[PDB]
């Protein structure tokens, strides 16, 4: 869309509904007048076009009403209403502006930030925005958490995030424009090339692909018309569902070949009886002409009964040759609809073998997809965010995708190298204890008002805990941990003198022998101004690839470029780095996912802060002391940096309402 | 609604494959037989039926009787009558074999010939003496 409706749907926000959101802030409104509510959108609207046109400066509430039209901007008491609303919750004045009324020369309240990966800045930047003492504590010794890029020389490699995934309404969007960043697209075409090193076929190519997006939509299917959602009390993967599909496939074959063939005997058995009764035909009619030859012998003069009888047998004899002449004809009918069905044998198979390997490869496109084994996906859920999908095509960050944390950290309190290790948080404050990733016993204590969470879920998951909460986090949240999926992915940076390539492809694939090792460096990015090469490993084995040496990798590397390019247009690599994800301690994997028996409700659950117990018993109910965010704790854009900086965006408003109160509801 | 278009997976069909852990290769292993116990027993009446082709080698071109093309009388010669009344004995009311046999009577005069005559041939009797086989 465009206009001001442009804006409702790159902010994300139907252009001509209130949302829940704000019909908590609003519910003068919102219960109110339909006239009203009219005004309001529009206002919203327009402010966010306002915000949007121009987002490399802060948009005030003057600067607002101002472009506001009359009967608008007739009521300021909304347009101020509003346009805080907004402001508040990270829709505008957001990510890196430059500021009119610099930061508010004395703050208020203090907040503890644990990690400054992207959900960490983005909520600290809202924060400190909103004039609070802010401080992150950063276990690394760089900021970006998951979003790592690897410098030197003039090779530039993401080892983290890559592809932002397309702008219609991606908040990214805008830090795109805030930030220098060379937003290059990805050219969907993708060749691949079998275990031999030989493309396949724009034949099989398509008809594979084809058949995978219909087995895909067969699980669906399955899922909800059939309801097949829990098998022997386990919930159902996606992985079972897909073969309990093939399987299927595979017996329909396999029953249409049966009823061919046993079509075939039913006709070729009719063909039996018929040449049985022909057989016992030329039988009589053999001997019958005996007969008459024997009695035409008798010659004449003859007397009646036995010129009757010459005569006689000559009837029944022409008669026994019309039927038999009858049956020739049905015989030579049958005869064909023999070769016909011979002609038209149904498929000798579902998928061949060499098939059923490139199915593979779209497989492990999948287990990327979702950094983990199809085995483990929940079947009704795993897909459940598709609805939220950005419009546009998906893009890579051309000068390594760093350059954004970077930039967002620009302006803050932050401590490189402190390691959270507990958080104690109680009816009057919090307090949060570090340690020195250097020498580790050089300890440290921070005490705050509130504390932000922004520890990965495979932190959050680590048994026995990397990092405690006293009092223990409540059932409920622990349950979410556990119930919830952090799965894995891994990089492989390959950094050379010359382009040996085709230049104008991006991406391409290879198909592993097996089923075991599709995910195996199984597809390929030139993304980079320089010669660098980027290879996934997914699914399976990622995790059992962590466990090899880096030598060893880049072997298996080397190895199969050469088998498609040639085993002497591919040097030696100048330059290799390989990601460890499960392995590196302050990640523990790559991102989250819909495990089977989790559900988008369970995000939900992380995102709830926590509420202390009171100090003196028979005291009232204190504020909440302990927030979340980060990509696991946002439903609708998990495992993403825009999921992230989303959610950064979230607590923040919350954290600040709380705190500094929310004027804007009266 | 329904399945993608040729994909296959009926109700009852999907209980049957996770039944157990490999109730998934039962099935289709009973196929693989369930096949082949035809796709043999189809060389089976091949064979049979190919025995049997042999056998009907030489059509009946050797025993093919020549064309009796001939026309209608109205005159019934005595002769005509005899091999009629004998062709009730042998016949009973076929009145198209009964007309061959005669060779030059339509299938009508045939059966007129059973009113006119039967005064006098007892064709009654004749008739139902056939009857008795
Ligand atoms: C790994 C990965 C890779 C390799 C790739 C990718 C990815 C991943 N993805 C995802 C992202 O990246 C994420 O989500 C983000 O980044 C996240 O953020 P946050 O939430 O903020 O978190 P982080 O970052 O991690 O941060 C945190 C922090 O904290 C800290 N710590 C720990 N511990 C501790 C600490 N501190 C103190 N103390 C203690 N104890 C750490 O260190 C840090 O800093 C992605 N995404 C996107 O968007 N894109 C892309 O591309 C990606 N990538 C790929 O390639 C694929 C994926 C995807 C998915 C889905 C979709 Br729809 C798209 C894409």
């Amino acid at each position: 869309p465009s206009g001001v409706e442009g804006a409702a749907f790159q902010s994300r926000l139907p252009h001509d509904r209130m949302t829940s959101q704000e019909a908590a802030c609003f519910p003068d409104i919102i219960s109110g007048p339909q006239q009203t509510q009219k005004v309001f959108l529009f206002i919203r609207n327009r402010t966010l076009q306002l915000w949007l046109d121009n987002p490399k400066i802060q948009l005030t509430f003057e600067a607002t009403l101002q472009q506001l039209e009359a009967p608008y901007n007739s009521d300021t008491v909304l347009v101020h209403r509003v346009h805080s609303y907004l402001e508040r919750h990270g829709l505008i004045n957001f990510g890196i502006y430059k500021r009119i009324k610099p930061l508010p020369t004395k703050k208020t309240g203090k907040v503890i930030i644990i990690g400054s990966g992207v959900s960490g800045l983005a909520a600290a930047r809202q924060l400190q925005s909103f004039g609070m003492d802010v401080t992150l504590l950063e276990a690394r010794d760089r900021v970006g958490g998951r979003v790592a890029t690897f410098r030197k020389g003039n090779y530039v490699a993401d080892l983290g995030a890559m592809v932002v995934t397309g702008l219609g309404g991606n908040p990214m969007a805008v830090v795109s424009k805030q930030v220098n960043m060379e937003l290059a697209k990805i050219k969907q075409k993708c060749p691949l090339y079998e275990a031999n090193g030989q493309a396949v076929p724009k034949e099989k190519d398509e008809m594979v692909e084809q058949e995978f997006n219909r087995l895909l939509e067969a699980t669906s299917y399955l899922s909800h018309q059939l309801d097949f959602n829990v098998l022997n009390n386990k919930p159902v993967s996606l992985g079972q569902a897909l073969e309990v599909v093939i399987q299927l496939q595979e017996k329909h074959v396999k029953d249409e070949q049966i009823e061919h063939w046993k079509k075939i005997v039913k006709t070729q058995e009719e063909l039996k009886e018929l040449l049985n009764k022909m057989v016992n035909l030329k039988e009589k009619i053999k001997e019958l002409h005996q007969q008459y030859k024997e009695a035409s012998e008798v010659k004449p003069p003859r007397d009646i009964t036995a010129e009757f009888l010459v005569k006689s047998k000559h009837r029944d004899l022409t008669a026994l040759c019309k039927e038999y002449d009858e049956l020739a004809e049905t015989q030579g009918k049958l005869e064909e609809k023999l070769q016909e069905l011979e002609a038209n044998p149904p498929s000798d198979v579902y998928l061949s073998s060499r098939d059923r390997q490139i199915l593979d490869w779209h497989f492990a496109n999948l287990e990327f997809a979702n950094a983990t084994p199809l085995s483990t996906l929940s079947l009704k859920h795993w897909d459940q965010d598709d609805d939220f999908e950005f419009t546009g095509s998906h893009l890579t960050v051309r000068n390594g995708y760093s350059c954004v944390p970077v930039a967002l950290a620009e302006g803050l309190d932050i401590k490189l190298n402190t390691a959270v290790r507990q958080v104690r948080y109680t009816a009057s404050g919090c307090e949060v204890i570090a340690v020195n990733t250097r020498s580790t016993s050089q300890t440290f204590i921070y005490k705050c008002d509130a504390v932000l969470c922004t520890l990965p879920l495979g932190v959050l998951k680590q048994q026995p805990p990397a990092v405690q909460f006293v009092p223990p986090l409540p059932e409920w949240k622990t349950s979410a941990v556990q119930r919830m999926g952090f799965g894995n992915l891994n990089k492989v940076v390959l950094c050379f003198d010359r382009v040996f390539w085709d230049p104008s492809v991006n991406l391409f694939g290879h198909v592993g022998s097996t089923t075991a090792s599709r995910g195996e460096l199984f597809l390929f990015w030139n993304l980079y101004k320089a010669p660098i090469l980027l290879a996934l490993v997914a699914g399976e084995a990622a995790g059992i690839m962590e466990n090899i040496s880096d030598d060893v990798i880049v072997g298996r590397c080397l190895a199969i470029l050469k088998g498609i390019f040639g085993s002497s247009a591919v040097p030696q690599p100048k330059e290799t780095v390989v990601s460890r994800w499960r392995a590196d301690p302050w990640a523990r994997g790559s991102y989250s996912y819909v495990a089977a028996g989790s559900s988008g409700n369970d995000y939900d659950l992380m995102a709830q802060p926590i509420t202390p117990g009171p100090s003196i018993p028979g005291a009232p109910q204190p504020i909440p002391r302990l927030f979340f965010a980060g990509e696991h704790t946002i439903r609708n854009y998990p495992a993403t940096v825009h999921g992230a900086l989303l959610s950064g965006l979230r607590e923040a408003g919350r954290i600040a309402d709380q705190f500094l109160g929310a004027m804007y509801t009266l | 609604r329904k399945p993608p278009k040729g994909m296959f997976l009926s109700q009852e069909d999907v209980e049957a494959v996770s039944a157990n852990a490999t109730a998934a290769t039962t099935v289709l292993r009973q196929l693989d037989m369930e096949l082949v116990s035809v796709k043999r027993q189809i060389q089976n009446i091949k064979q049979t039926n190919s025995a049997l082709k042999e056998k009907l080698d030489g059509g009946i071109e050797p025993y093919r009787l020549p064309e009796v093309i001939q026309k209608c009388n109205a005159r019934w010669t005595t002769e005509e009558q005899l091999l009629a009344v004998q062709a009730i004995r042998k016949y009973g009311r076929d009145f198209q074999a009964i007309s061959d046999v005669i060779g030059n009577k339509s299938v009508v005069q045939v059966k007129n010939f059973f009113v006119n005559y039967r005064r006098r041939f007892n064709i009654d009797e004749v008739l139902q003496e056939w009857e008795a086989e």
